[PDB]
C-alpha cells in the first residue's frame, strides 16, 4: 500500500494505489483504498484492512449524526479527534493507519493517524509499505503554494514511485481532490498504467471435459 | 517482576507437657544475609490462654496473628464471652489459612495451650490450613535440625531398654517443665551453632491453668 | 506489578537516651543518572514524628499526600487535636504498615522502604521499619538499602542492645549518624554529599536540619596509588 | 486415548466403547460404561479429558430428559445432535472449554432410519455410516472402508465390530480392556453384555 | 493446529455472462485423517449463496447464524436479502467478533434479482470485503486456486462454459493440496434456474 | 420534586421553618478574615461545659456553623470535607471559598430535585481566607447562597441581623478580627433575647490572616473571656 | 527528542526540536512538540506520542473546566493534573512531560514529570533522549534571572548540541515565550544553529 | 501416601498410611488420613494435606445438613457426588486430591467411590490411591478373594499398606484399619510400621530382601 | 567510568575518574585508570576490568618486544596492537580503550578503540558511561593547540561534569601529561573540582 496526501493553496488531495495483498499473494487487483468519512472529508488507510475500514465507517456514522444534531458541516478536526480517541482506547490493537484529509468551513486540513492514537499535521504525508518510495518523491518535488494541477501530478507521481518500487503496492492510482470552493471530486482509476497483456492462448475447455457424478436442479422459492 | 514473598528466618518450637505447654522462638529477624532485628518477638499471647507463632514470611505471619486475635475478640462478642478452646482455635486457624489457598500465607504456624481436660496441647499448621495435634513440633529455618532431636528426646524414638536386646522400647513418659525448658534451650543453642538465620535471643512462653508466663535467654549474636 | 523509576537511597536512624535521630540524603536517582539534587525524603508529621522514605519517589510523594491529609482528618471534630488526641508515631506507622501490606496483597506495591522515627507522648522512643512487602521490624538502629549493610554495623557499635540506649547522648548519636553518612557517600554509588537530618527529643521536640554536608573526607592517600598491579609510575 | 466406535447398519446403530479407566501408571477400572442414555431411542458415547467427560454427558442427559417430560415427546436424533453440537460450540470459546468428543447413535421413529453422529469438542458435527474418536479411528476407518456394506443386518454389524476390536487389540499400544457394545434400533437400546470372551 | 488448517477445504466463485458459479470440495479432515466425504461448504439463503472454508465448527455456526438473520430479515423487509446487502451483513457480523474471530474465509455468490447483474465477494476472518468481480478464492489451497483462476478465467463466459472453467480450476488446485479434495460440488447460477453438479475426482 | 402552583417548592419551605426553629448562629466578615459564633442552649446542668462543639472545620482554612437539625448540618460538613479533599488531590492548592460554596450549593440543591429525598433542614454559615481575601457565605435549604458582610440564621436571626446592619453602616472602613470576636459575643447575647427560657453557652471561632495565619482556630481561654466580659458589659 | 524549559527574569521559555522517528526512519521532520494546555501554560512532550497527546488533551479539558468554574489555574495546578494522570496510570504510560507556565503572582515556573509520575519544580529542566548529551553543558551555562535574548541563546545552543549527537533529535528549533507581554513563537533553522 | 479400600463377602476394608511430606522432608508420621463422616460413612485422603482435610471436613458438614433436611442418612453415591461436584467447580485452579468415599446404606449395600480433583468419580470394588498405590495393588490384587474371612481381609489390607510403606519413600508411619458392615464402621486400631514390619517378617517369613 | 585524552600544543593529556563499581557498590574509590604501555604511550580503559587489564598486559608485552628489536614504537603502532586484540576477539571482550601518546616526529596523538574493535584517530576523545553527559560541553569547549594549563582546565571541568551526573564515575581526577619534557602525573581532589 502507498497512500499520500498533498495540500495545495486552495485545498487538499489524497491518492492511493489499488493493490491489496494476502501475504505475498495479490487478492484484489483493483480495490478502493480511498474511503469517505463525510462528503468532503476523505480517508486513506493501511495496516489491517478490516480495521481501517470499520474505524472509517464507525466515525463516518457518528460524524453524520453529529452533523445533523449541530446543523453544521462536519469538521476534519472532529474526525481526527474521534478517530484518535477510539484508536487510543484500544491501545494499538486496531491496526489502523490513516491519512485523513478534507475541507470544511474553516479551510483545508491534512493529518495522519497512527494505530496507537497519535496524530500529526503536515503539508504532505505518506503511509504504507510504499511510504518511503513516495516520501522520496515528495521531498524532491513539493513546494509551497502548489496549484491544483501540480498537486495532483505530485500526488500521482508519489503513488507511482510506490507502485513500481514497492512490492506491496501496484496496479492503478485513485485520486480524490478536495477544494475549498466546490464538491470533493473522486477520480477512481485516475491512472491505469498496469493493463494485463493479451494472453497467448484461450483456455476455454471443450464442453464435456469435466466428469460429473450426478446432477440436480436446486430450489430457491417456497 | 514483583515478588510478593520474602523470608525472614527464625525458628519456633512447641512442646506439650501433662498440664502445661511451651511455645518458644528466637528473637532474630533477617533478610538474605542482613539482620533486621536481634529482638523482634514472634510468639504472642492471644487471650483465652492461647499462645501463637506464625513463622516464615513475617508480613504474612503478622497479618495472620492479627486476624486470629480479632477472631478471638469477635468470638467473645458473638458467643457470650465463652472461652475459646484450643481445638476450636485450631479449626478457626485452618479456615483463616484456607481462605488464602490461592495466595497463601507463607508461614508454618504453631499454637499451644491446654485442652478441655487441662492437658498440654500443641497444634501445627501448614501454610494452607492442614493441621494436627502433636506432642511437640519445630518450625521455621532450623526445624530440620531440631525435629529429629525432639523425636529422640521428647518421644524417645529409636530408644530401647538396655539388655532387652532391642525387643522392648523405652516407655513413653511425660516431661516436667524444668526438663522441657532444658530441652528448648539446648535445641536453640544447637540450632544457633549450625543455622545462620538462628541467633540473638530465645523467648519462651509457658501456658498453665495459672495463665501465661514469659522467660528470655541470650543467644549467640554471630 | 511495576518497577521503580526515580529513586532515593538509604535512610538511617538510631535511638539515644532522650529521642531518635534519622537522616537521608537529598538525591533522586534515575538508574545511574544522578538526576535530581534537591529532594527531601524526611517528612515531619506534627512535631513528634519524622517519616524517612527510600525507594520510588513518585510513591514517596503519594505517601506524603497521605500523611498530610491524615493530619487534616485527625483535626476534624477534634478539640484535643493538638493535645491528648494528637497523632502519635505508633498511629502513623500502623497506618502506613496497613497500606503497604494491602498494596502488596493486591500485587500493586508502593515501591518503598520506610522508617518511622518519633517520641510517644508518654516519652517512649519510637523507631520502626516497614517496606513494599509489608514487613515490619523494630531495633535500636534501623537503616534501608546500603545503609542496612554499612550504616547498621557502625551504629550498632554505639548501641548494641536496649540497655545501651540510656548511655547514649545526642552528641554521640548525631556523631555516629553523621559519620555513617560519610561512609555511605564513600561506597554508595547512588548517594549524594548533601543530606537532611532530624532529631526528635522528648525535651527539645523536633529539630529539623537541612543542607548538611559530608565534611572531613580522606582522599590524600589516593595520589600514591598507581597502576593495578605491576605498574610503578 | 479411550476407544469410541460407532457403526450404522441398515436397521440399527451400534456403539462400542472401551472399558478401561487409566490414571497415570494404573488401570483403575476395567468395566466402565462410557455411555449415557439420552432418551429411549438415543444414546451418546464419550471420550476426552478426565472429569469433563461425565459432567458433560450428564448435563446433556438432564436437558434431554427435561425436554421429553415437558413435551411428552422424544426429540429426534438429528435434533439432539444439534443441541449437543451448539453446546460444544459455545464451550469452545468460554473460559474453560469442555474437552469431550462424542458419538450420538439414535433411531428416528418418524423416519424409521437409524442415525450416527460424530461430534468433537470443537463442535464439529457430521453424519456418517461409521465413526470413531481418537487414535482408534486411524485403524478402523480404512478397515470399515473395505468391509462395510450399507444394507447389513444387526448381526452382520456386530461381526464388523469384532474385526475392529481385534484389529485394535493387535495394533494399539495400550490395553483398553475390551469394549461394551450397545444397539439402538426400533425397540430402543440394549446391551450385548457378553462381547469379551465370546 | 492453526485453526484455518485443522479441517481443510476450498471454495471458489466466478462470474460469467448473466450467471455466477460457486464450487467447493467435500473433504472434512482432522489433520491427516480424512473423516467425512460429504461435508458441503456452500449454503443458500434465498437466491443468495454463501461458501465458507476454515474451521468446520465455525462454518456450521456461521451457516446457522446467517440462516437466522436472513429469516428475520425476510419477515421484516417482506423480500429476500440481496447479494450486496448480504455481503455487508457478513462483513459486519465477522467484525463484531474482532478480538475472538471465527476462523473462516467466506465467499458470496448470487445474482441481483432487480438489476440482474452477477455478484461475488470474499472476506478475511474479521470481515474485510474482497470485491473482485472476476473470481474469489478461499481455503487451504488458495495459492493454487489463485493460479488456476488467473490462468483459466476469461470474462463473459456462458453458463455451460463457466461450468468447465470453474470445475477445472477447483479440481487441479485440489490435487496439489493435501487437505483438500475428496469430492466437489459446483453450483451454476442463473436469474431463473440453479443447477448443482457433483464432480468425479481423485479420491486420494 | 414538587412545585406548588406559585412556583415555590413547598418541601423546601417547610425545611426553612425547621431552621427558623433552631438555635441562633452568626458570621461576621472582617478586613482580613471571618469570625463565627453560635448559641448553645444549656438543656441541663448535666451538659459538660465547652464539650458539645457545634462549630466544625473543613480542610484547615474553612469554618462551618449552622442552625436547624444538627444531624443535617454534620452530613453537609462531611460532604464538604470530601469535596475539599477531592479538590486538593486533583489541583494541589486548597479549595478557594467561592469554589467550596458552589460545591455545597449544588449538593444541597440536588436534594430539592427528587421526590425520594428530603431537603436539608439547616442554614449554614461558613467561610475562611483563601488566596485572594476573606469570604463569608450563608446557604439556605434551597441551595441558595450568597456572599455576606454579615450573616445570621436561627430563632434570633432578626435581632442579630439588625445589629449586623448597624456595624456595617458604622464601620465602612472595615472591622478588625480582634474586634469582630467581641462584637460576635455581643450579638449572640443580644440574639439570646428571643430564646431566653434556657441558659446558654457561647462558642466562637475565627480565621484571620494575621491572627491565625489564615487557618481556622477556636477562640478559647483569655480571648473568650474578654469577649464574654465585653458582651456582659453592654447588657447591664 | 530534545526538550527544555527555562525560567528567566521576565518569565519562562519552552524549547524543542522537530523530529519524530519510528526506528531509524524520520516519520516527521517538522513536528510541533510545544503544546498549549492553557493561555500561558504550555508543556513539552517526550515518550510515546500517543500517550503524551492523549494526556495533554485531557489536561487541556480539565483546565478549561477549571477556568469556567474557578478562574485561571496556577502552573502548579496544571502540573498536578499531569501528575495525577501520569502516576495513576503508570503501568500503561510512557510519558515524560515538562510543564512550564507564566503567572502574574508566581511569574515563570517549570515542573518536570518523568516516567514514574513524580513532580519536580526546577529553575530549568531538560528531557528526551537527546538531553543526556547536554547535562554537563546546561549545568555549566544556566544562571538565574537571565535576559530574554540570553535565554533564547542558552536554549538555542543547548538544543543544537543535543541535535548534533542524538539521532532521534533534529530538524528546526521551536520556542515559546511566556511573559506578561503575551505569547511569542520563535523558530530556528539548521543553517542558523548548526553554525554555533 | 497409600490408601486403599476393598469390598468383600463381609463388607468393606479401608486401610491408610499416616505420613506427610514436603519434598524429601518427612513432615509427620502420625497424620489421620481417614475421616469419619457419620457412623456409616468414611472418606480417605491422598494428595494435598489441606485440600483433603478441608474439603472432606466440609463434606461432613454437607452430609449432616442432608440428614436434617431429608430425615435420612445420605447415600454414598450422593455424598461422593457432593465432593465430586465441588471439586469440579475448582478444576484448573490446582487443587490436588484423590479420595475414596466408603460406606453402607440399606439401598446400596456396601459401596466405594473414588473421587479425584480432575473430577473423576468411579464406583468399584477395589481402589488404591496415592504415590504408593502400585505397591498396594500388587500385594492386594494377588491375594484378593471375594470369600476372605473378616480376619483375613483385615490382614490383607494392613499387609498391603505395609508393602507400600516399605517400598514408597513417601509412605510410612503406621496403618489405620477400618471395617465397614451394615452396623457401620469399626476401627481396627493403629499399627506402627516400626513394630509391624519386624513382627510380620518373622511371622510370615517374607521380606527376604531385607537384611537382619 | 569517565575517561578522556586531549591533544594540545606541546603533547597530549589523559584524564580519568577513580571509581569502580559492582552494581551500586563502590568496589574501589581510588582506582588508577591511566595505564602505561610504554614510556610515552598510555591508555584509558573502560568496559570489563578483567578484559582491559589482560589486553593492556598483552599490548605492553608486544611493545616491549617491539622496542628490543625495532626501537621505539609509534602511538599508531600501539593503537594497532590494541585494535588487533580487540577486533580479533570481539566475541569475548567488552573493552573500550583510548590510546594516547607522544613521540618527537608525530607529536601528540589520540586513538579511540570502541566496542567493535574499530580505530579512530581524533584530536580528543571521551569514553565511559559518564562521557555521555559531556558530549555537548566538550564539543563546545575544545580548541586545537591549547596550552598545558588550558588543557588541564578543560579535562578538569569536563570530568567534573561527568562525575556530577554519572553515578559510576567519581572519586579523584587523575591525569597524565605526555610531552618532550617527559611524563607528569596529576591528581585533583573532590573539594577542588566540585566548586567549579
Ligand atoms: C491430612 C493429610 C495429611 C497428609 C496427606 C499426604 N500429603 C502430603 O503429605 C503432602 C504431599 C505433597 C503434596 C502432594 C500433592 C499436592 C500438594 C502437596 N504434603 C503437604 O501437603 C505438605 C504438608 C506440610 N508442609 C509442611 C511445611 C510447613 C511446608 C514444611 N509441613 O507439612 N504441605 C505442602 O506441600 C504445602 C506447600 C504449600 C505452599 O502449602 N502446603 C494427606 C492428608
Ligand atoms: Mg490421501
Ligand atoms: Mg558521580
Amino acid at each position: 500500500t502507498t497512500i499520500v496526501g498533498v495540500k495545495f493553496n486552495n485545498g487538499v488531495v489524497i491518492a492511493a494505489d489499488t493493490r491489496s495483498t494476502q501475504g505475498p499473494i495479490v487478492a484484489d487487483k483493483n480495490c478502493a483504498k480511498l474511503h469517505r468519512i463525510s462528503p468532503k472529508i476523505w480517508c486513506a488507510g493501511a495496516g489491517t484492512a478490516a480495521d481501517t475500514e470499520a474505524v472509517t465507517q464507525l466515525i463516518g456514522s457518528n460524524i453524520e449524526l453529529h452533523s445533523l444534531y449541530t446543523s453544521r458541516e462536519p469538521r476534519v478536526v472532529s474526525a481526527l479527534q474521534m478517530l484518535k480517541q477510539h484508536l487510543f482506547k484500544y491501545q494499538g490493537h486496531i491496526g489502523a493507519y490513516l491519512i485523513v484529509a478534507g475541507v470544511d468551513p474553516t479551510g483545508s486540513h491534512l493529518f495522519s493517524i497512527h494505530a496507537h492514537g497519535s496524530t500529526d499535521v503536515g503539508y504532505y504525508l505518506s503511509l504504507g509499505s510504499g511510504s518511503l518510495a513516495a516520501m522520496a518523491v515528495l521531498e524532491s518535488h513539493w513546494k509551497q503554494d502548489l496549484t491544483k494541477e501540480e498537486a495532483i501530478k505530485l500526488a500521482s507521481d508519489a503513488i507511482q514511485a510506490g507502485i513500481w518500487n514497492d512490492l506491496g503496492s501496484g496496479s492503478n492510482v485513485d485520486v480524490c481532490v478536495m477544494e475549498i470552493g466546490k464538491d470533493a471530486e473522486y477520480l477512481r482509476n485516475y491512472l491505469t498504467p498496469n493493463v494485463r497483456e493479451e494472453k497467448q492462448k484461450s483456455y476455454k475447455f471443450p464442453r464435456g471435459t469435466t466428469a460429473v457424478l450426478k446432477e440436480s436442479i436446486v430450489n430457491i422459492c417456497d | 517482576q514483583f515478588n510478593p514473598y520474602g523470608d525472614n528466618g527464625g525458628t519456633i518450637l512447641g512442646i506439650a507437657g501433662e498440664d502445661f505447654a511451651v511455645l518458644a522462638g528466637d528473637t532474630r529477624n533477617i533478610t538474605d544475609y542482613s539482620i533486621n532485628s536481634r529482638y523482634e518477638p514472634k510468639v504472642f499471647d492471644c487471650g483465652d490462654n492461647i499462645v501463637m507463632s506464625a513463622n516464615g514470611f513475617a508480613a504474612d505471619g503478622d497479618a495472620l496473628v492479627k486476624r486470629f486475635k480479632n477472631s478471638v475478640k469477635w468470638y467473645h462478642f458473638d458467643h457470650n464471652d465463652k472461652k475459646l478452646s484450643i481445638n476450636s482455635a485450631a479449626r478457626n486457624i485452618q479456615h483463616l489459612l484456607y481462605g488464602k489457598r490461592f495466595f497463601p500465607y507463607y508461614v508454618h504456624t504453631i499454637i499451644a495451650g491446654l485442652d478441655e481436660d487441662g492437658k498440654g496441647a500443641v497444634y501445627s499448621f501448614d501454610p494452607v490450613g492442614s493441621y494436627e495435634r502433636e506432642q511437640c513440633r519445630a518450625g521455621g529455618a532450623a526445624a530440620s535440625l531440631i525435629m529429629p532431636f525432639l523425636d529422640n528426646q521428647v518421644n524417645f524414638k529409636n530408644q530401647y531398654e538396655p539388655g532387652t536386646n532391642g525387643k522392648v522400647k523405652k516407655p513413653l513418659k511425660y516431661l516436667s517443665v524444668e526438663e522441657v525448658i532444658k530441652l528448648v534451650r539446648d535445641s536453640f543453642t544447637s540450632a544457633t551453632e549450625r543455622h545462620i538465620q538462628v541467633g540473638d535471643g530465645l523467648e519462651i512462653l509457658i501456658v498453665t491453668k495459672d495463665g501465661v508466663r514469659k522467660e528470655f535467654y541470650e543467644l549467640k549474636r554471630d | 506489578t511495576q518497577q521503580p523509576i526515580v529513586t532515593g537511597t538509604s535512610v538511617i536512624s538510631m535511638k539515644y537516651d532522650n529521642g531518635v535521630i534519622i537522616a537521608a540524603d537529598n538525591l533522586g536517582s534515575y538508574g545511574s543518572l544522578l538526576r535530581f539534587n534537591g529532594v527531601e525524603r524526611l517528612i515531619p508529621v506534627g512535631d513528634n514524628t519524622v517519616v524517612g522514605i527510600s525507594g520510588d519517589i513518585s510513591d514517596m510523594q503519594h505517601i506524603e499526600r497521605l500523611l498530610k491529609d491524615l493530619v487534616t482528618e485527625n483535626a476534624y471534630d477534634n478539640p484535643l487535636a493538638d493535645a491528648e488526641e494528637a497523632l502519635e508515631p505508633s498511629y502513623i506507622f500502623e497506618y502506613l504498615a496497613t497500606v503497604m501490606y494491602q498494596r502488596r496483597s493486591k500485587m500493586n506495591p508502593l515501591w518503598n522502604a520506610i522508617i518511622v522515627a518519633g517520641v510517644q507522648s508518654n516519652g517512649d522512643q519510637f523507631l520502626r521499619y516497614v517496606n513494599l512487602l509489608g514487613v515490619t521490624y523494630s531495633s535500636p538502629t534501623l537503616a534501608t538499602g546500603f545503609g542496612a549493610h554499612m550504616a547498621n554495623p557502625l551504629l550498632r557499635k554505639v548501641v548494641d542492645r536496649e540497655s545501651d540506649i540510656p548511655k547514649t547522648t545526642v552528641q554521640v548519636a548525631e556523631e555516629a549518624i553523621v559519620n555513617a553518612m560519610r561512609v555511605l557517600y564513600y561506597r554508595d554509588a547512588r548517594s549524594s554529599r548533601n543530606f537532611s537530618l532530624a532529631i526528635i527529643d522528648k525535651n527539645t521536640g523536633l529539630t529539623f536540619k537541612k543542607n548538611l554536608q559530608v565534611e572531613n573526607m580522606k582522599w590524600d592517600f589516593a595520589k600514591d596509588i598507581k597502576g593495578y598491579g605491576t605498574q610503578k609510575i | 486415548m479411550d476407544i469410541i466406535l460407532g457403526i450404522r447398519v441398515q436397521d440399527s446403530v451400534i456403539l462400542a466403547s472401551s472399558k478401561a479407566v487409566t490414571r497415570g501408571i494404573s488401570v483403575l477400572k476395567d468395566s466402565d460404561d462410557k455411555t449415557r442414555q439420552l432418551s429411549p431411542h438415543t444414546l451418546m458415547s464419550f471420550a476426552g479429558e478426565a472429569g469433563d467427560t461425565v459432567q458433560f454427558a450428564e448435563y446433556i442427559q438432564a436437558n434431554i430428559q427435561l425436554y421429553s417430560i415437558r413435551e411428552d415427546y422424544e426429540l429426534s436424533p438429528q435434533a439432539v445432535s444439534s443441541f449437543v453440537r451448539q453446546e460444544l460450540a459455545k464451550s469452545i470459546r468460554s473460559r474453560r472449554p469442555y474437552q469431550v468428543n462424542v458419538l450420538i447413535g439414535g433411531y428416528d421413529k418418524k423416519k424409521n432410519k437409524p442415525e450416527l453422529y460424530q461430534i468433537d469438542y470443537l463442535g464439529t458435527k457430521v453424519e456418517l455410516p461409521y465413526g470413531a474418536h481418537g487414535y482408534s479411528g486411524f485403524y478402523t476407518f480404512s478397515l470399515l472402508d473395505h468391509h462395510y456394506r450399507p444394507d447389513m443386518t444387526t448381526e452382520e454389524g456386530l461381526d464388523l465390530l469384532k474385526l475392529c476390536v481385534q484389529e485394535l487389540e493387535k495394533r494399539m499400544p495400550m490395553d483398553f480392556k475390551g469394549v461394551i457394545v450397545k444397539i439402538v434400533d426400533k425397540d430402543g437400546i440394549r446391551q450385548v453384555d457378553d462381547f469379551q470372551a465370546q | 493446529s492453526d485453526p484455518s488448517s485443522i479441517n481443510g477445504g476450498i471454495v471458489v466463485a466466478m462470474t460469467g455472462k448473466d450467471c455466477v458459479a460457486i464450487a467447493c470440495d467435500l473433504r472434512l479432515g482432522s489433520q491427516s485423517l480424512g473423516v467425512s466425504n460429504k461435508f458441503e461448504k456452500i449454503f443458500h439463503y434465498g437466491h443468495v449463496f454463501l461458501g465458507i472454508t476454515g474451521l468446520a465448527t465455525d462454518v456450521t455456526t456461521l451457516n446457522e447464524m446467517f440462516r437466522y438473520k436472513t429469516n428475520l430479515y425476510k419477515l421484516k423487509e417482506e423480500r429476500a436479502i440481496e447479494p450486496e446487502t448480504f455481503t455487508q451483513l457478513v462483513s459486519s457480523s465477522l467484525y463484531e467478533r474482532r478480538f475472538g474471530p471465527y476462523f473462516v474465509g467466506p465467499v458470496v455468490a448470487g445474482i441481483n434479482s432487480k438489476s440482474g447483474k452477477p455478484f461475488i465477494a470474499g472476506f478475511d476472518l474479521i470481515g474485510c470485503i474482497d470485491e473482485a468481480k472476476d473470481f474469489i478464492v478461499s481455503g487451504t489451497a488458495s495459492d493454487q486456486l489463485f493460479g488456476m483462476c488467473e490462468s483459466l478465467y476469461e470474462p463473459n463466459l456462458e453458463p455451460e462454459d463457466l461450468f468447465e472453467t470453474i470445475s477445472q480450476a477447483l479440481l487441479n488446485a485440489a490435487d496439489r493440496d493435501a487437505l483438500s479434495g475428496w469430492g466437489a460440488v459446483v453450483y451454476i447460477i442463473k436469474k431463473d434456474e440453479v443447477v448443482k453438479r457433483y464432480l468425479k475426482m481423485r479420491q486420494d | 420534586s414538587v412545585f406548588s402552583p406559585d412556583g415555590r417548592n413547598f418541601q423546601v419551605e417547610y425545611a426553612v421553618k425547621a431552621v427558623e426553629n433552631g438555635t441562633t448562629s452568626i458570621g461576621i466578615k472582617c478586613n482580613d478574615g471571618v469570625v463565627f459564633a453560635v448559641e448553645k442552649l444549656i438543656t441541663s446542668k448535666l451538659l459538660v461545659p465547652q464539650k458539645n462543639v457545634k462549630i466544625q472545620v473543613v480542610d484547615r482554612h474553612i469554618g462551618c456553623v449552622y442552625s436547624g437539625l444538627i444531624p443535617d448540618g454534620r452530613h453537609l460538613v462531611n460532604r464538604g470535607r470530601e469535596e475539599a479533599a477531592s479538590f486538593k488531590k486533583l489541583y494541589k492548592t486548597p479549595i478557594p471559598i467561592p469554589a467550596f460554596a458552589d460545591r455545597l450549593g449544588q449538593y444541597v440543591q440536588a436534594h430539592t430535585l427528587y421526590n425520594s429525598v428530603r431537603p436539608f433542614g439547616v442554614s449554614t454559615i461558613f467561610g475562611g481566607v483563601d488566596k485572594n481575601g476573606a469570604h463569608l457565605y450563608m446557604l439556605e435549604p434551597s441551595g441558595s447562597y450568597w456572599g455576606y458582610k454579615g450573616a445570621a440564621t436561627g430563632k434570633g436571626r432578626q435581632s442579630a441581623k439588625a445589629e449586623l446592619e448597624k456595624l456595617v453602616d458604622h464601620h465602612p472602613e472595615g472591622l478588625s478580627a480582634r474586634e469582630a470576636v467581641k462584637q460576635a459575643a455581643k450579638i449572640i447575647y443580644l440574639a439570646h433575647e428571643d430564646n431566653k427560657e434556657k441558659d446558654f453557652e457561647l462558642e466562637i471561632s475565627w480565621c484571620s490572616l494575621s491572627e491565625t495565619n489564615g487557618l481556622h482556630k477556636f477562640v478559647k481561654g483569655d480571648l473568650l473571656q474578654e469577649a464574654i466580659d465585653f458582651a456582659q458589659k453592654e447588657i447591664n | 527528542t530534545s526538550i527544555m524549559a527555562v525560567t528567566f527574569k521576565d518569565g519562562v521559555i519552552l524549547g524543542a526540536d522537530s523530529r519524530t522517528t519510528t526506528g531509524a526512519y524520520i516519520a516527521n521532520r517538522v513536528t510541533d512538540k510545544l503544546t498549549r494546555v492553557h493561555d500561558k501554560i504550555w508543556c513539552c512532550r517526550s515518550g510515546s506520542a500517543a500517550d503524551t497527546q492523549a494526556i495533554a488533551d485531557i489536561v487541556q479539558y480539565h483546565l478549561e473546566l477549571y477556568t469556567s468554574q474557578y478562574g485561571t489555574p496556577s502552573t502548579e495546578t496544571a502540573a498536578s493534573v499531569f501528575k495525577e494522570l501520569c502516576y495513576e496510570n503508570k503501568d500503561n504510560l510512557t510519558a515524560g512531560i515538562i510543564v512550564a507556565g507564566y503567572d502574574d503572582k508566581n511569574k515563570g515556573e517549570v515542573y518536570t514529570i518523568p516516567l514514574g509520575g513524580s513532580v519536580h519544580k526546577l529553575p530549568y529542566a531538560i528531557a528526551g533522549s537527546g538531553s543526556t548529551f547536554i547535562y554537563g553543558y546546561c549545568d555549566k551555562n544556566f544562571r538565574e534571572n537571565m535576559s530574554k535574548e540570553e535565554t533564547v541563546d542558552f536554549i538555542k545552543h543547548s538544543l543544537s548540541q543535543a541535535i548534533k549527537w542524538d539521532g532521534s533529535s533534529g530538524g528546526v528549533i521551536r520556542m515559546v515565550v511566556l511573559t506578561a507581554a503575551g505569547v511569542e513563537r520563535l523558530i530556528f533553522y539548521p543553517d542558523e544553529y548548526e553554525q554555533l | 501416601t497409600t490408601t486403599l479400600a476393598f469390598r468383600f463377602q463381609g463388607g468393606i476394608i479401608v486401610a491408610v498410611d499416616s505420613r506427610a511430606t514436603a519434598g524429601n522432608w518427612v513432615a509427620s508420621q502420625t497424620v489421620k488420613k481417614v475421616i469419619e463422616i457419620n457412623p456409616f460413612l468414611l472418606g480417605t485422603m491422598a494428595g494435598g494435606a489441606a485440600d483433603c482435610q478441608f474439603w472432606e471436613t466440609w463434606l461432613g458438614s454437607q452430609c449432616r445438613l442432608h440428614e436434617l433436611r431429608e430425615k435420612e442418612r445420605i447415600s454414598v453415591a450422593a455424598a461422593s457426588k457432593i465432593l465430586s461436584n465441588l471439586v469440579y467447580q475448582y478444576k484448573g485452579a490446582g487443587l490436588s486430591m484423590g479420595t475414596m468415599i466408603c460406606g453402607y446404606t440399606r439401598k446400596e449395600g456396601p459401596t466405594i467411590y473414588y473421587v479425584d480433583s480432575d473430577g473423576t468419580r468411579l464406583k468399584g470394588d477395589i481402589f488404591c490411591v496415592g504415590s504408593g498405590q502400585t505397591f498396594a495393588y500388587g500385594v492386594l490384587d494377588s491375594n484378593y478373594k471375594w470369600d476372605l474371612s473378616v480376619e483375613d481381609a483385615l490382614y490383607l489390607g494392613k499387609r498391603s499398606i505395609l508393602a507400600a510403606a516399605h517400598r514408597d519413600a513417601y509412605s510410612g508411619g503406621s496403618v489405620n484399619l477400618y471395617h465397614v458392615t451394615e452396623d457401620g464402621w469399626i476401627y481396627h486400631g493403629n499399627h506402627d510400621v516400626g513394630e509391624l514390619f519386624w513382627k510380620v517378617k518373622e511371622e510370615e517369613g517374607s521380606f527376604n530382601n531385607v537384611i537382619g
